């Protein structure tokens, strides 16, 4: 067998400047070495072979060089077509293995986020269950914190967070969080709250509700 | 214009079979060798087997060996996938690969399917629930205005969401799924100039083709 | 002789193997010749279809892995 490790895991650049990803065997592959490229949601195409060596239709902005044990990938100022998923394979010995992965994405101005939360409707609490949500829309860096404050005080029992890919248009994130509970726990309050806390400012964003207000 | 297109995927229980092909198009098919490649839920991809052009020759990633069978029938320009007593550990997106022409060796896979996925999981398919989300009493001032609707307790993936029959894309989020112990749940947004809001019906269609659902949400205020 | 040893269309390529290192003995050249035969010879002699798949099998792989890839169904 032979193993390939990559890094890093993820990297973001902006178009326009150059980036090295690498790429490291578990033994030597003299060479025998592919990178592919993936776009969100669509398949891997080859864009290197043999390490150095371009596949057809590759704009030229792209490098490979490395020997031996250690390989690596090389965009020459980046363009937006370029952002996507890039993973390494050998062809040396049988099984031809993959790297991990090395997930590449775009760098821009910081937005802060759009918070709306939501409460349940009446139709899921004749289920019998309640879900609070709340969504972090649109801001970049794509960390945040959220935080859910039934009352004042604070809960991290029910939670659940989605995340969205960078946004194709405008290069920004998205979050969408659920807090759930029985229809009956969920009517036994007053404040429901949400709280993002974000690079863009010191105080978090807090958004709320409270279940009296027709 | 070389293709491939691979298709069979779907739901599985555990220890199921199930059988994935590709119709290869575009080159002389018993010229090459082929493979399958899988893409996990991470997306950690995982080469699984090869096969000889010909066809009597085979060879397996011990992940797979002795429960998947590659096969090809030449003449019908079609490539084969057996997948026998299947780990939940199997699911991921299956993509039909041709290796390149040219190398003493072969130097990489020249081309790529689309993939078909597979599921496999004991839990049972389930209609999803659709309910609204009005922006209750309170907020909205702004300029734009967010709304949405949660898509709630079903399987398998997927589902399509889509705003007023898809004539209002731009300024749509819909969340990738969350698996929630047996069931899946996933909410969708969209925004709109609250000038525009409720005398203007925004509505959003939930399609989950696995269970024959098309569900439609008003998003009456309240 | 050795150019004649070829292997057959649904002959294993274990077999043939043998076949063709029993022959290689029986010739008599340098220990160095030898195994420049075999580097030509052994791969480029299987069956059509066989190596189609060593091609694939890559560069690094072992006999005994040629062996299990080229064996039967």
């Amino acid at each position: 067998d032979i193993q390939m490790t990559q890094s890093p895991a993820s990297l973001s650049a902006s178009v326009g400047e150059t980036v090295t990803i690498t790429c490291r065997a578990s033994g030597n592959i003299h060479n025998y070495l592919a990178w592919y490229q993936q776009k969100q949601g669509k398949s891997p195409q080859l864009l290197v072979y043999n390490a150095k060596t371009l596949a057809d239709g590759v704009p030229s902005r792209f490098s490979g060089s490395g020997s031996g044990t250690q390989y690596s990938l090389k965009i020459n100022s980046l363009q937006p077509e370029d952002f996507g998923s890039y993973y390494c394979q050998h062809f040396w010995s049988t099984p031809r293995t993959f790297g991990g992965g090395t997930k590449l994405e775009i760098k821009r101005a910081d937005a802060a986020p759009t918070v709306s939360i939501f409460p349940p409707s009446s139709e899921q609490l004749t289920s019998g269950g309640a879900s609070v949500v709340c969504f972090l829309n649109n801001f970049y860096p794509k960390d945040i914190n959220v935080k859910w404050k039934i009352d004042g005080s604070e809960r991290q029992n029910g939670v659940l967070n989605s995340w969205t890919d960078q946004d194709s248009k405008d290069s920004t994130y998205s979050m969408s969080s659920t807090l759930t509970l029985t229809k009956d726990e969920y009517e036994r309050h007053n404040s429901y709250t949400c709280e993002a806390t974000h690079k863009t400012s010191t105080s978090p964003i807090v958004k709320s509700f409270n279940r009296n207000e027709c | 214009d070389v293709k491939l297109v691979e298709s069979g995927g779907g739901l599985v229980k555990p220890g199921g079979s199930l059988k994935l092909s590709c119709a290869a198009s575009g080159f002389t098919f018993s010229s090459y060798t082929m493979s399958w490649v899988r893409q996990t839920p991470e997306k950690r991809l995982e080469w699984v087997a090869i096969i000889s052009s010909g066809g009597s020759y085979t060879y397996y990633s011990d992940s797979v060996k002795g429960r998947f069978t590659i096969s090809r029938d030449n003449a019908k320009n079609t490539l084969y996938l057996q997948m026998s007593s299947l780990k939940s550990e199997d699911t991921a997106m299956y993509y039909c690969t041709r290796d390149e022409g040219n190398g003493n060796y072969v130097e990489a896979m020249d081309y790529w399917g689309q993939g078909t996925s597979v599921t496999v999981s004991s839990a049972k398919t389930t209609p999803p629930s659709v309910y609204p989300l009005a922006p209750g009493s309170a907020a909205q001032t702004n300029s734009m205005v967010t709304l949405g609707c949660l898509v709630k307790g079903y399987f398998p993936e997927p589902v399509t969401v889509t705003w007023n029959s898809g004539s209002l894309s731009s300024g749509v989020h819909t969340f990738p799924a969350v698996l929630q112990s047996d069931l899946y749940t996933l909410s969708s947004s969209v925004t709109v100039p609250s000038s525009t809001w409720p005398s203007e019906t925004v509505t959003c269609n939930v399609a989950h083709p696995a269970s024959s659902t098309k569900v439609d949400k008003k998003i009456v205020p309240r | 002789s050795i150019l004649d040893i070829k292997q057959g269309p649904k002959e294993s390529f274990r077999d043939y193997v043998d076949r063709f290192f029993k022959t290689l003995r029986a010739e008599q050249c340098t220990q160095d010749v030898k195994n420049w035969m075999t580097d030509t010879l052994l791969v480029q002699n299987a069956n059509p279809d066989c190596k189609t798949i060593l091609r694939a099998l890559g560069p690094g792989a072992t006999l005994e892995e040629m062996m299990t890839a080229c064996q039967g169904v």
